């Protein structure tokens, strides 16, 4: 099902783009978000949009990131800018089930997921 | 593994949570002045449950607007740790109180006519309800219980199934027409009556 994309190498002040390419259904329908987990880290929340288009992001990625979707091509979307070291980490996209999240604040929470991305590799260089 | 909460369409909220030791549903209404937490119990070996009391019993604290983010939170040592969430339309999970005040009306030899009352529930859903209703005969088992099955605003049941001068048990539960994932109520109480003798 959930297949993640674009994850590479870059260096710091980079800037990549993430995709997860998804069912015709849950692109339009369910609450989708993105996660990372650093090496003895607990997965976090990084992004999340709700079935209205609404959007949430976690603290330290506010303003570089940005999620989006595609109902045409049944794509889910995290751009990330002016990446940092800290942002070295796996990256995990998730999609909720059905009529279960309606607000972006819910999205960003790992617990609400049941079904996960097998997850991106993403490392950039200290510059 | 699963969390699983019902709306009585009042004032009532009860989830279910079962897992794979001090745990809590928090409950937090979008755009409202309150927020309210229950107590996890163990009701099965499985799961645990709480109710989320919103106020008196028959006011209709909650509408169509109202969203409310359900969190089941357990003790991680001294942090509170996120086990499972839901955004929680509450019309979409409708599961209204068993039917009460069960009574016969009339009985006879072969019919009897029987009426219920339904609690904790707007006027609104008497209309845009479906009921069910066995009974227990001697020899059967509720499993075994002829089913019937009926959309109407009605509050009674003239039964024609029956035999003479026979105990029964009878039982009726409810389920309104609307919401995504709504249910059955639990059955009422069972209600006994015999019928009359073959003249
Ligand atoms: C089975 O028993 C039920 C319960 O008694 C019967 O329903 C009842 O039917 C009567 C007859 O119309 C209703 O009385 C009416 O009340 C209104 C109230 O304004 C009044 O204007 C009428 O003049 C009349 O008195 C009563 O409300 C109604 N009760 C319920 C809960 O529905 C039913 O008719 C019986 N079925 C059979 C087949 O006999
Ligand atoms: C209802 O609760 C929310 C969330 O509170 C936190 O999460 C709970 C699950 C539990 O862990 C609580 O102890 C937490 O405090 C409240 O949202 C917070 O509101 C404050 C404004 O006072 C805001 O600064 C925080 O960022 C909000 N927290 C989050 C996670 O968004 C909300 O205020 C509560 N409502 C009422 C009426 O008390
Ligand atoms: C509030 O509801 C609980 C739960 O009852 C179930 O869920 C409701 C939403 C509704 O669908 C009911 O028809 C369901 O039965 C009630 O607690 C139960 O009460 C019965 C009767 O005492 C008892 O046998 C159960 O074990 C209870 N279950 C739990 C989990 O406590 C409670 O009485 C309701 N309170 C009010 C004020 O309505």
């Amino acid at each position: 099902q959930l297949q993640e994309s674009g994850g590479g190498s870059v260096q710091a002040g980079g800037s990549l783009r993430l995709s997860c390419a998804a069912s015709s259904y849950t692109i339009s329908s369910v609450c989708m978000g993105w996660f990372r987990q650093a090496p003895g880290k607990e997965r976090e929340g990084v992004a999340g949009i709700a079935p209205d288009g609404s959007t949430g992001y976690g603290d330290s990625v506010k303003g570089r990131f940005t999620i989006s979707k595609d109902n045409a091509k049944n794509t889910l979307y995290l751009q990330m800018n002016s990446l940092k070291p800290e942002d070295t980490a796996m990256y995990y996209c998730a999609a909720a089930s059905p009529g279960r999240c309606f607000l972006p604040r819910t999205a960003l929470e790992p617990a609400l997921y049941y079904n996960w991305g097998q997850g991106t590799q993403v490392t950039v260089s200290s510059g | 593994s699963q969390f699983t909460c019902f709306y009585n369409s009042r004032a009532n909220i009860s989830c279910v949570w079962s897992q794979d030791t001090s745990c809590q549903v928090h409950a937090w209404p979008d755009r409202r002045r309150w927020n309210q937490t229950c107590e996890l119990l163990p009701v099965s070996q499985a799961s645990w449950a709480c109710n989320l009391i919103l106020g008196a019993p028959d006011s209709q604290k909650l509408t169509t607007v109202d969203i409310v983010t359900l969190r089941v939170l357990c003790r991680e040592g001294v942090r509170w740790r996120v086990m499972a969430i839901q955004d929680f339309k509450p019309f979409e999970n409708l599961r209204l109180m068993a039917p009460i005040s069960l009574q016969v009306v009339h009985v006879e030899t072969h019919r009897c006519n029987i009426s219920w009352e339904i609690s904790q529930a707007s006027h609104y859903f008497e209309r845009h309800l479906e009921f069910e209703a066995r009974t227990l005969s001697p020899g059967h088992t509720w499993e075994e219980a002829p089913l019937l099955t009926l959309k109407q605003k009605q509050e009674w049941i003239c039964l024609e199934t029956l035999t003479p001068d026979t105990q029964y048990e009878f039982q009726v539960r409810v389920k309104p027409l609307q919401g995504e994932f709504t249910t059955w109520s639990p059955w009422s109480q069972p209600l006994a009556f015999r019928t009359k003798p073959a003249a």
